[PDB]
């Protein structure tokens, strides 16, 4: 898209229709007139795209409606209504901008920030810009959570998030402008090498390939068009429909087989009765021919009797020639058929032991995307985030990810070795309570009028729990966390000093042995400037991966990569980091999964803040207090960093709109 | 629509796989006993074709008569009469097999013949007695 269009193609947004969002801001123009909306759009359109031409100063009001013409900016009180929507809701004047008009002097309403992570980092900027005070309050040692990047020397390798999946409509684009992002695009292209060390044909790679594309649509055929979703009162898996959609295709196979030797069967049986009706009719002609014989011995003359004798054996002998003549003709008929069908057999196998471990490897890599094993996946829901995917090709932040969060964090009040136990709301404000990391008898209070709580997901799914609400979550709260899946990925860093791999080669796979091992270091990596090679577990292999020494991971590391380069090729790394993401406190698991028995509804659910109950009885209805953002509570773009971003700018708005008002309305 | 190309999935298929947990292995060995059973009987049915097929070396050339070809005529020689009758006697309204054993008789000559001589010959004495054969 090209123009103000491009500007709301850019901020997710249809540019030819208003929202329902907007619709609850401009009640009165999306049921007014439609001359009204359109002028609307383009107003919110061109606002986009001035935000978007420069998103390294911020977009004030009298600057919009200096680059409005008319009669677009004939009406100033709806241009400033549109302004202050955009700057409320994260779509203009986010990230890390050069602030023209400088901040309130005194700051309006107290709001206690749990975990700095980027959702959490993106919604105190807001909250600050918004003229609040905020403080976030980290467990950690730093800030970024999840995007956690491990440097040493020139060695930078992302242990956490590393990829940019695409600008179109990414809001990573505008933060690449105003943060130094180094972006590289990652070449698809990617060798698999067997067990024994050597590459896969080119034959196998793709047959095996597009057999699995075939089946992963099979499965999505098998959900939405034969309503195959529960199994005995069980959710299906997707990893349940691909081993019904394998059986299948092994089961039609097979009937393939059997009815085209029941072909051979029916042809070769009316070949036994063809048999025998010549061997039978050879039988009638040996007996003819020697009773034609015997009457043609009788020496002439003869009377007619006798010549009628010679003339009846004769004729009845060439008509019952005629007949072996045809019977006997039908039997090369056959036999043709015979060598027809034992010549064209149907397909021996569906696939053989060296394919379906070639086919497992696909599905590891499945496992390693969503982080988590096929059989908890929901077999119709594992894909909804699909609709939403952004335009372009996916790249890497080749000088660390971590450069993002710390460039956020500046200018806010961090509070790092701050791990919150216990969250306490009520109708007059809420208190967090909170522990130094380094020694937990170090008790610390804060008060606020609200709490934004962006913990991940593995650690509001503790038990016994490390973080305590008082009053407890109500249960459509704690069912959805129960209900969404957490999975678990983790990677493995391993730096060298020269380059022995293939530099054009961004990366490479490693089909294992076994089903059950198809996750444990199957996918390469050769992202990063300095030789660094970085290698990933995914899937059952996972959980299992962190109950073992780094030593020992290494060590199976450099027994594969002696396999495809040679064992004289492999050096030592002098330099190893090995993640446990589901063994981390702080995060407990990699990122979430829609698991079999949820939806993406629950991603909703988890977005809606809690209110408290009256302090007194018959008391008005309080104020909720109680907010939550982060990578699991963004329907359209969970288990991102992107997603965590926005659902940061949405409770910003919110809490923004609770405390401070909203003068757009009207 | 309909699914993938090469893929085959039945609503029937799917129950069948899934009606219990080893529906998967059942089915699946039922096919390989009913494959095994089909392959046996062909080995059974190729080797009973192959003794037959011995029992036939040779054609049937020692018994195949030499092709007389010898003109057609119109006249009714006293022999050839003699031929008729007994002919049928034995083979009755078929005029091909009439014609082959006189020799030298088109089909229609041999049906006028079944009405020319049907008094003189008794011809439907003759059919008669064929017909208790
Ligand atoms: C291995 C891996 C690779 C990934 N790769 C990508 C990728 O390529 N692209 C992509 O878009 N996304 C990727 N992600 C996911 C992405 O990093 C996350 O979705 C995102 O970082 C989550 O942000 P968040 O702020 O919601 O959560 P977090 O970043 O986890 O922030 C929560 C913060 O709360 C803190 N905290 C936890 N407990 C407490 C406590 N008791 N008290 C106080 N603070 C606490 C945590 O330390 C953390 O800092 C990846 C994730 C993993 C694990
Ligand atoms: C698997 C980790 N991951 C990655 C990743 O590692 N991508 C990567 C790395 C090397 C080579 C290639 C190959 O280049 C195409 C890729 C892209 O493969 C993807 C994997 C998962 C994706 O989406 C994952 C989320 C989880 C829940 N819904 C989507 C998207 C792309 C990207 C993203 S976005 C959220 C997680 C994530």
């Amino acid at each position: 898209p090209s123009g103000v269009e491009g500007a709301a193609f850019q901020s997710r947004l249809p540019h030819d229709r208003m929202t329902s969002q907007e619709a609850a801001c401009f009640p009165d123009i999306i049921s007014g007139p439609q001359q009204t909306q359109k002028v609307f759009l383009f107003i919110r359109n061109r606002t986009l795209q001035l935000w978007l031409d420069n998103p390294k100063i911020q977009l004030t009001f009298e600057a919009t409606l200096q680059q409005l013409e008319a009669p677009y900016n004939s009406d100033t009180v709806l241009v400033h209504r549109v302004h202050s929507y955009l700057e409320r809701h994260g779509l203009i004047n986010f990230g890390i901008y050069k602030r023209i008009k400088p901040l309130p002097t005194k700051k309006t309403g107290k709001v206690i920030i749990i975990g700095s992570g980027v959702s959490g980092l993106a919604a105190a900027r807001q909250l600050q810009s918004f003229g609040m005070d905020v403080t976030l309050l980290e467990a950690r040692d730093r800030v970024g959570g999840r995007v956690a990047t491990f440097r040493k020397g020139n060695y930078v390798a992302d242990l956490g998030a590393m990829v940019v999946t695409g600008l179109g409509g990414n809001p990573m684009a505008v933060v690449s402008k105003q943060v130094n992002m180094e972006l590289a695009k990652i070449k698809q292209k990617c060798p698999l090498y067997e067990a024994n060390g050597q590459a896969v044909p080119k034959e196998k790679d793709e047959m095996v390939e597009q057999e699995f594309n075939r089946l992963l649509e099979a499965t999505s055929y098998l959900s939405h068009q034969l309503d195959f979703n529960v199994l005995n009162n069980k959710p299906v898996s997707l990893g349940q429909a691909l081993e019904v959609v394998i059986q299948l295709q092994e089961k039609h196979v097979k009937d393939e087989q059997i009815e085209h030797w029941k072909k051979i069967v029916k042809t070769q049986e009316e070949l036994k009765e063809l048999l025998n009706k010549m061997v039978n009719l050879k039988e009638k002609i040996k007996e003819l021919h020697q009773q034609y014989k015997e009457a043609s011995e009788v020496k002439p003359p003869r009377d007619i009797t006798a010549e009628f004798l010679v003339k009846s054996k004769h004729r009845d002998l060439t008509a019952l020639c005629k007949e072996y003549d045809e019977l006997a003709e039908t039997q090369g008929k056959l036999e043709e058929k015979l060598q027809e069908l034992e010549a064209n057999p149907p397909s021996d196998v569906y696939l053989s032991s060296r394919d379906r471990q070639i086919l497992d490897w696909h599905f590891a890599n499945l496992e390693f995307a969503n982080a988590t094993p096929l059989s908890t996946l929901s077999l119709k829901h594992w894909d909804q985030d699909d609709d939403f995917e952004f335009t372009g090709s996916h790249l890497t932040v080749r000088n660390g990810y971590s450069c993002v969060p710390v460039a956020l964090a500046e200018g806010l009040d961090i509070k790092l070795n701050t791990a919150v136990r216990q969250v306490r709301y009520t109708a007059s404000g809420c208190e967090v309570i909170a522990v130094n990391t380094r020694s937990t008898s170090q008790t610390f209070i804060y008060k606020c009028d609200a709490v934004l709580c962006t913990l991940p997901l593995g650690v509001l799914k503790q038990q016994p729990p490390a973080v305590q609400f008082v009053p407890p979550l109500p249960e459509w709260k704690t069912s959805a966390v129960q209900r969404m899946g957490f999975g678990n990925l983790n990677k493995v860093v391993l730096c060298f000093d020269r380059v022995f791999w293939d530099p054009s080669v961004n990366l490479f796979g490693h089909v294992g042995s076994t089903t059950a091992s198809r996750g444990e270091l199957f996918l390469f990596w050769n992202l990063y400037k300095a030789p660094i090679l970085l290698a990933l577990v995914a899937g059952e292999a996972a959980g299992i991966m962190e109950n073992i020494s780094d030593d020992v991971i290494v060590g199976r590391c450099l027994a594969i990569l002696k396999g495809i380069f040679g064992s004289s090729a492999v050096p030592q790394p002098k330099e190893t980091v090995v993640s446990r993401w589901r063994a981390d406190p702080w995060a407990r698991g990699s990122y979430s999964y829609v698991a079999a028995g949820s939806s993406g509804n629950d991603y909703d659910l988890m977005a809606q803040p809690i209110t408290p109950g009256p302090s007194i009885p018959g008391a008005p209805q309080p104020i909720p207090r109680l907010f939550f953002a982060g990578e699991h509570t963004i329907r359209n773009y969970p288990a991102t960093v992107h997603g965590a971003l926005l659902s940061g700018l949405r409770e910003a708005g919110r809490i923004a709109d609770q405390f401070l008002g909203a003068m757009y309305t009207l | 629509r309909k699914p993938p190309k090469g893929m085959f999935l039945s609503q029937e298929d799917v129950e069948a796989v899934s009606a219990n947990a080893t529906a998967a292995t059942t089915v699946l060995r039922q096919l390989d006993m009913e494959l095994v059973s089909v392959k046996r009987q062909i080995q059974n049915i190729k080797q009973t074709n192959s003794a037959l097929k011995e029992k036939l070396d040779g054609g049937i050339e020692p018994y195949r008569l030499p092709e007389v070809i010898q003109k057609c005529n119109a006249r009714w020689t006293t022999e050839e009469q003699l031929l008729a009758v007994q002919a049928i006697r034995k083979y009755g309204r078929d005029f091909q097999a009439i014609s082959d054993v006189i020799g030298n008789k088109s089909v229609v000559q041999v049906k006028n013949f079944f009405v020319n001589y049907r008094r003189r010959f008794n011809i439907d004495e003759v059919l008669q007695e064929w017909e208790a054969e």
